[PDB]
């Protein structure tokens, strides 16, 4: 299983960024998130998605401001999020999510990460 | 809002020593995760249930809990055992990890 | 079969189970039991999977506390898995007025589905753990009984897809509908 991200860099304070992140894992058997590491290494979860796209979540930090949308086809996702702030400028990880256990519901294969900045 | 604090922010062991990662929750939580992040890299996955071993990790690493203090625990490590480790929890939404911990060998 | 005596015979007769499971004008929910710990239940199109342990993977702080069919709206999004938990806990005895709550998660929380009541044998809860115990004897022929007199015991009741080996018994059907009252078998 090998996951892939693109779409980060540099952007001006109040624009909007959409993030683009898979293979060898069918996919349409897992749910996946999207987690914020801050240049302190400070972790956070921003997006949630269920193996179908009809669950999403996302936490207050982010809510009416980032969304996520797999498309199954294409096994990959992109993520479209406005109103760019300095306060996050962080990396971005794509991760699998699947059940490790009779009962637990974990993060699994979190990817490289893209970088994204705003100045 | 459960918040995680975690004890102590800086190891330095010995070459080949006992370590114990302390890890508290601001309320009572019933499972916690470890996961373990190399620098320059991404985290990858380490223990689960706080009982659970990772697939692929030597068998010396293990953790335990009780209500809100958990911990993790390594019996003899080497100088591969420095890097960096982070709780997470996800009882309730939204999950939170921990402030993360190094530990590095003398 | 062989001969007995001097002029009879000795001989028997066994009755088939998949026609008479297959032949019914509806469609009838069946308990299974595959190798020593794994129990079964399949309804309508929920293929429920039950095991016993001692691991909380819910907390009353932070989860839904089901009191009332209503409130069960609350967890899945298909009205089959509804069903079924509802007159699986009703077949058991859990006449919902009088006696403790169990717990879920929301439905918009993005883990799952999975319901779970604690009947661990200790001073609070020791009648609960005792009226489960005879549900589970009644509405399974050979009940393991896991998680003994001890420290703490849970059940969990997860959806997996219903396994291609299951002994389609009938007596455990035949119990599931005698305690159930009321029950409504759609088809
Ligand atoms: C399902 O029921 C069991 C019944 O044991 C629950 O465990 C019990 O949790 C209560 C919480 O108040 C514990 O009471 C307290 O325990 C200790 C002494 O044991 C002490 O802090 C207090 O004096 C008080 O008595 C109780 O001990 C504990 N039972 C055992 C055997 O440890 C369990 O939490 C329930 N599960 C769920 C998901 O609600
Ligand atoms: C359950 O039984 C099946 C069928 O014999 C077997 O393949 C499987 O390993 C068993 N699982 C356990 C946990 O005993
Ligand atoms: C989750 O479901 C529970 C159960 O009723 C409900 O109280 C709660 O408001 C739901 N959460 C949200 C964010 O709507």
């Amino acid at each position: 299983v090998a996951l892939v991200e693109s779409g980060g860099g540099l952007v001006q304070p109040g624009g909007s960024l959409k993030l683009s992140c898979a293979s060898g894992a069918s996919f349409s058997n897992a749910g996946m998130s999207w987690v914020r590491q801050t240049p302190d290494r400070r972790l956070e979860l921003v997006a949630a998605i269920n193996r179908d796209g009809d669950i999403t979540y996302h936490p207050d930090s982010v809510k009416g401001r980032f969304t996520i949308s797999r498309d199954n086809a294409k096994n990959t996702l992109y993520l479209q999020m406005s109103s760019l702030k300095s306060e996050d400028t962080a990396m971005y990880y794509c991760a699998r999510e699947d059940y490790y256990g009779l009962y637990f519901y974990v993060m699994d294969y979190w990817g490289q990460g893209t970088s994204v900045t705003v100045a | 809002q459960i918040v995680l604090t975690q004890s102590p922010a800086i190891m330095s062991a010995s070459p080949g020593e006992k370590v114990t990662i302390t890890c508290s929750a601001s309320s009572i939580v019933s499972y916690m995760h470890w996961f373990q992040q190399k620098p320059g890299t991404s985290p990858k996955l380490w223990i689960y249930g706080t009982s659970n071993l990772a697939s692929g990790v030597p068998a010396r690493f293990s953790g335990s809990g009780s209500g809100t203090s958990y911990s993790l625990t390594i019996s003899r490590m080497e100088a591969e055992d420095a890097a960096t480790y982070y709780c997470q929890q996800r009882n309730s939404y939204p999950p939170t990890f921990g402030g993360g911990t190094k530990l590095e060998i003398k | 079969a062989f001969k007995i005596g001097l002029h009879t015979e000795f001989q028997t007769v066994s009755f088939s189970m998949v026609g008479l499971f297959s032949n019914n004008p509806h469609d009838l929910p069946l308990l299974c039991t595959l190798n020593k710990s794994h129990l079964y239940i399949k309804g309508g199109n929920a293929s429920f999977k039950i095991s016993f342990d001692d691991i909380a993977v819910l907390l009353p702080e932070y989860d839904v506390i089901i009191q009332h069919p209503a409130d069960m709206s609350w967890c899945s999004k298909s009205d089959d898995q509804i069903w079924l938990s509802q007159w699986f806990m009703n077949a058991v005895g859990h006449d919902w007025y009088l006696d403790p709550p169990f717990l879920c998660r929301n439905r918009t929380k993005t883990e799952g589905f999975i319901f779970q009541v604690n009947t661990s044998k200790t001073g609070i809860n020791e009648n609960y753990a005792k009226k489960f115990k005879t549900g589970m004897h009644h509405l399974y022929r050979e009940y393991p009984d896991s998680c003994l007199d001890g420290k703490l015991c849970l059940m969990k009741a997860q959806p997996t897809s219903w396994p291609l080996q299951c002994p389609l018994d009938h007596v455990n059907t035949l119990h599931f509908l005698t305690r159930g009252k009321n029950i409504q078998l759609p088809r």
